């Protein structure tokens, strides 16, 4: 089990948990029981920008951008209501957390595109 | 003394100066490259290939 100084500096600390290989099972719902997420993570790996059409009006593409602002992107300890719906759905209904963060990614030629990466109110 | 127009000829039996004015002249056109590519990369949209391309 880690602790924060073996996880400080590495970029650890930007990654969310993952599960091993063997992790195919199910987890059971009873639909008279009540849920909750306890932790919600959310780490992207890639970011990609919608290219302005040029004029041509065609189907813009999303291309690769560069992230300058380093491991700082992760959304995590969001929690919220797991509620069992009448048709047996799940809805998640998001009430906290660390649920965004501020995000640059840099475009072909420079332009820097700033974002509120984030589930708020999810 | 020599006229203006004919200042270099010292040149012509200083096979050292020459080959340093040589040095010299190809300095001022790899510079030049240089700073074309510079100046045209400072002004240069590369975001239209179809319609604003460089020959544009
Ligand atoms: C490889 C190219 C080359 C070379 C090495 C030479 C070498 C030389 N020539 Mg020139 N010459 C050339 C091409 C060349 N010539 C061409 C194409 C022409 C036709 C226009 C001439 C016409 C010519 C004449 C009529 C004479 C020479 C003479 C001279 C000699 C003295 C140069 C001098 O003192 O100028 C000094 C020059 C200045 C102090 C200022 C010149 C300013 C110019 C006119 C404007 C600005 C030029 C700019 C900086 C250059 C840009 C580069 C260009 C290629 C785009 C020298 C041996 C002279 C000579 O034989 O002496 C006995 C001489 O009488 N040449
Ligand atoms: C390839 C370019 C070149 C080369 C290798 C030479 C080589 C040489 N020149 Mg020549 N010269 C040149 C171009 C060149 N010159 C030009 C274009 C002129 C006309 C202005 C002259 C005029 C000249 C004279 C009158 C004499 C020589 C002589 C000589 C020799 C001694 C150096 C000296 O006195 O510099 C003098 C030359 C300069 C200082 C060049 C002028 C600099 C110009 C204005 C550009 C400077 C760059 C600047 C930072 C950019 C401005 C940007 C602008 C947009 C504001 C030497 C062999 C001498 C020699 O030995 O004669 C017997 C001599 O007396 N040169
Ligand atoms: C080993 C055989 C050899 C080689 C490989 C060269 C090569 C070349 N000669 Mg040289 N030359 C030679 C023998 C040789 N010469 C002999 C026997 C003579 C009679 C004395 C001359 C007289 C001569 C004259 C009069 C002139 C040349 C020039 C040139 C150059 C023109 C190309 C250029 O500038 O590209 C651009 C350059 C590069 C892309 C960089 C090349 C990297 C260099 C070679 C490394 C420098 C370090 C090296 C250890 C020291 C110099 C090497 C020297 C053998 C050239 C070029 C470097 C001209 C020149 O020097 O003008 C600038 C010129 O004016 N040569
Ligand atoms: C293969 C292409 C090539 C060739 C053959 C030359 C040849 C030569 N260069 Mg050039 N050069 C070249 C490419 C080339 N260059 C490039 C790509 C650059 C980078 C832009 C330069 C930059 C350069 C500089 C900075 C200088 C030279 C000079 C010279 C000359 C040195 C010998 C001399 O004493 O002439 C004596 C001069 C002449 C015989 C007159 C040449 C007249 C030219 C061809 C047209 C002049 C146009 C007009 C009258 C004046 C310019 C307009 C003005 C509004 C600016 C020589 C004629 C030097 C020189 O001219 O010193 C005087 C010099 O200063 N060259
Ligand atoms: C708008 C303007 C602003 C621009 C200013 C930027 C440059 C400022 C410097 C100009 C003043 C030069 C003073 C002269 C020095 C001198 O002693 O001359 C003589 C020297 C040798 O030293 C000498 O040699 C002499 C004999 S001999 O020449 O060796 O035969 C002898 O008299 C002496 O003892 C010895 O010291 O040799 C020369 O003849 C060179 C003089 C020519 C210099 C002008 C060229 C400037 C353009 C260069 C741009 C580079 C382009 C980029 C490419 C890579
Ligand atoms: C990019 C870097 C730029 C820096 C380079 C700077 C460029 C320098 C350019 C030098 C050019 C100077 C011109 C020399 C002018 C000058 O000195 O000539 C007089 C000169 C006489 O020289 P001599 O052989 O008699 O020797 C005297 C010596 O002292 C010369 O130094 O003859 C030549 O130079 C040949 C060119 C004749 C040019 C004659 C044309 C002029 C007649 C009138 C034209 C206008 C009126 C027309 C009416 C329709
Ligand atoms: C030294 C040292 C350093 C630095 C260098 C530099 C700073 C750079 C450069 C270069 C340069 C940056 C300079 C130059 C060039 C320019 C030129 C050379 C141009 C030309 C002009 C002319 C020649 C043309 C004329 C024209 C007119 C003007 C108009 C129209 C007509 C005509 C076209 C004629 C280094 C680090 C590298 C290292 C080594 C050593």
């Amino acid at each position: 089990t880690l602790t924060y100084d073996d996880i400080v500096g590495t970029g650890l600390a930007n990654k969310c948990p993952t599960l091993d290989d063997t992790a195919r099972g199910a987890y059971p719902i009873d639909s008279s029981q009540t849920y909750r997420i306890a932790r919600l993570c959310l780490q992207p790996t890639t970011f990609l920008v919608k290219e302005e059409p040029k004029n041509k009006r065609q189907e813009a593409e999303f291309v690769p951008t560069k992230l300058v602002t380093r491991e700082t992107t992760s959304l995590d300890q969001i929690q919220g209501e797991l509620k069992v719906n009448s048709d047996g759905s799940l809805t998640f209904v998001e009430e906290d957390g660390i649920d965004f963060q501020p995000v640059t990614v840099q475009m072909a030629g420079g332009e820097r595109i700033p974002l509120l990466f984030t589930v708020k109110n999810l | 003394g020599l006229p203006w127009y004919r200042v270099h000829t010292v040149l012509i039996n200083d096979p050292g100066r020459l080959i340093a004015a040589h040095l010299m002249h190809t300095a001022l056109v790899a510079g030049w490259a240089g700073s074309m590519a510079l100046y045209e990369l400072a002004t240069f949209d590369p975001s239209d290939p179809v319609l604003n391309p460089m020959w544009r």
